[PDB]
């Protein structure tokens, strides 16, 4: 694998090695995926994230 | 540094490296600061105990 292309770059595995265990950070990385796109941006607008 | 009291009679001045921060002494570097300096480790780092 080349880390330049994957969905997963570096700084994913750089906020797992540095987490608690607690469950706060579970919906850390669910809100995380969130994709960065012009009609992603419509989404959390609407809803004020 | 210390006193080197080995050639003739007179002595001279030698000096040896610390190597680290806990060798500095309690006057300059107290025991409530070295607790409060881990604790500032433990913030950066953020490990689990």
């Amino acid at each position: 694998m080349a880390e330049y292309e994957e969905w997963h770059k570096s700084p994913v595995a750089a906020y797992a090695a540095s987490c608690q265990a607690t469950p706060g950070a579970i919906s850390a990385m669910v809100s995380m995926h969130q994709k960065l796109s012009a009609p992603s941006f419509i989404c959390q607008a609407k809803h004020r994230m | 540094f210390f006193v080197h009291p080995c050639p003739g009679a007179r002595g001279s001045y030698r000096a040896t490296h610390r190597t680290m921060v806990g060798n500095i002494p309690q006057p300059l570097a107290p025991r409530e600061f070295q607790e409060s300096r881990g604790a500032q480790f433990d913030a950066v780092t953020n490990m689990t105990h």
